[PDB]
């Protein structure tokens, strides 16, 4: 899993 | 008592319920969302902020930014996310742009500093478009090129004074990843009736599980997917029955349900069939924000904002989010869950109880 | 999260 906010 | 996981959990609760707020307005959308993010940005709010535009940003949170203690405990809860233990990479960076002829209170920039570790930057807003590139730079190095474009044309003018920004990066490696090779299309059905074909995971192993009920009836099962430093997770959520609607569970989500999931939760054979997600969401915060009593900083005539300057009066002209999010297999008999209907995720940082990032995936 | 006069 890759997230960015 | 730790004071880190005290925080933790107040910012995840504040940060849920702006979910909650969210996924109602847009409740047959896909939406990507950090609750941490969005706590982040209040919190330094918080201290811009003054009068009754503070006060409700506080009561909305459940805590003052400002009391003794909470510098030291905020500090701590940074390095408990970024610590090299968790192997499993997290970034997160505060910042505030200011134009630069506006005169501060005295002792802002050093308070701002002691609460956030980092240092006030200082722009001018009337060169715009350098204005805004210098912003959207800033974001995209922090987020390693994942959010480039944060701040849209008009985003941004010659009247803007302050821009507040939370830059979160995750990247994460599952503790057991999905084969390659059982990777296929399968029909996934959507809320609407349709039905669409997309590529699914699937992998067998013992999971931690758990199933609860909706106050009115309806079973849902909950699973665990842990990341292999062992210290964050993501859960997923979905209905039993294809029938009953994500809604019923984004209606009554809580950080403390999720804690509750955690708690309940048994290691089981299961098979689990979850398809591959790439998601980016851009939200607006504004009415999600109003909803929960802050109303006062929007408004031009209302707006308190002396705890960062005198000089001219100041409101919140825009109050949005942007989101990415990727799920594939891997980074950098047994019970059927097959998750081809609409469901929840969560990604959770265990230990301090920090919700990272949630969301509904309505069409993968 | 921008702020404006
Ligand atoms: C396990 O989860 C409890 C809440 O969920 C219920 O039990 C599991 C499912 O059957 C689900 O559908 C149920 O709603 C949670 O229970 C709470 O416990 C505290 C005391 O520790 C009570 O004060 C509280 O009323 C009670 N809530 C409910 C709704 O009964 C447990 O704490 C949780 N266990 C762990 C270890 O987290
Ligand atoms: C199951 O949960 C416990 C904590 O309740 C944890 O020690 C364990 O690593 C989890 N196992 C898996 C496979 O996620």
């Amino acid at each position: 899993t890759v997230a960015s906010s | 008592h730790h004071p880190p996981s005290y925080v933790a959990h107040l910012a995840s609760d504040f940060g849920v319920r702006v979910f909650q707020q969210v996924a109602q307005a847009s409740k047959d959308r896909n939406v990507v969302f950090s609750p941490y993010g969005v706590a982040s940005v209040l919190a330094m709010l918080q201290l811009t902020t003054g009068g009754e535009t503070q006060q409700q940003i506080q009561a909305a949170m459940g805590f003052k930014i400002d009391d003794k203690g909470m510098a030291p405990a905020l500090r701590h809860l940074y390095k408990e996310l970024m610590g090299p233990w968790n192997k499993d990479e997290i970034s997160t960076t505060d910042a505030i742009f200011v134009q630069r002829d506006l005169k501060l209170v005295q002792g802002f920039m050093p308070h701002f500093f002691r609460l956030f570790r980092s240092t006030v930057k200082q722009v001018d807003f009337s060169e715009v478009e350098r204005a805004r590139f210098i912003i959207n730079d800033w974001v995209k190095t922090h987020t390693k090129g994942m959010i480039s474009n944060l701040l849209g044309k008009g985003a941004v003018d010659q009247l803007t004074r302050l821009v507040l920004v939370n830059a979160l990066y995750f990247n994460g490696q599952w503790k057991t990843p999905f084969p390659d090779s059982s990777t296929h299309r399968r029909l996934f059905h959507k809320s609407d009736g349709s039905t669409v074909s997309v590529p699914m995971m699937a992998q067998t192993n013992k999971f931690n599980y758990t199933e609860f009920t909706t106050p009115d009836g309806h079973y849902y099962d909950i699973l665990e997917l842990p990341y292999h430093g062992d210290t964050l997770s993501m859960f997923i959520a979905a209905p039993y029955e294809k029938e009953v609607p994500l809604s019923a569970l984004t209606n009554i989500l809580s950080a403390q349900l999720i804690s509750h999931w955690k708690g309940n939760m048994t290691r089981l054979p299961r098979l689990l069939v979850l398809p591959k997600f790439s998601l980016e969401t851009e939200v607006d915060l504004r009415k999600p924000l109003e909803n929960l009593g802050m109303t006062d900083m929007f408004r031009q005539f209302q707006a308190d904002f002396t705890s960062l300057s005198d000089q001219e009066p100041l409101h919140v002209a825009q109050a949005l989010q942007k989101v990415k999010i990727e799920v594939n297999e891997s980074g950098t008999a047994p019970e059927e869950i097959i998750m081809d209907r609409p469901f929840l995720f969560v990604v959770r940082h265990n230990p301090t109880g920090t919700v990272l990032f949630m969301g509904q995936v309505m069409e993968p």
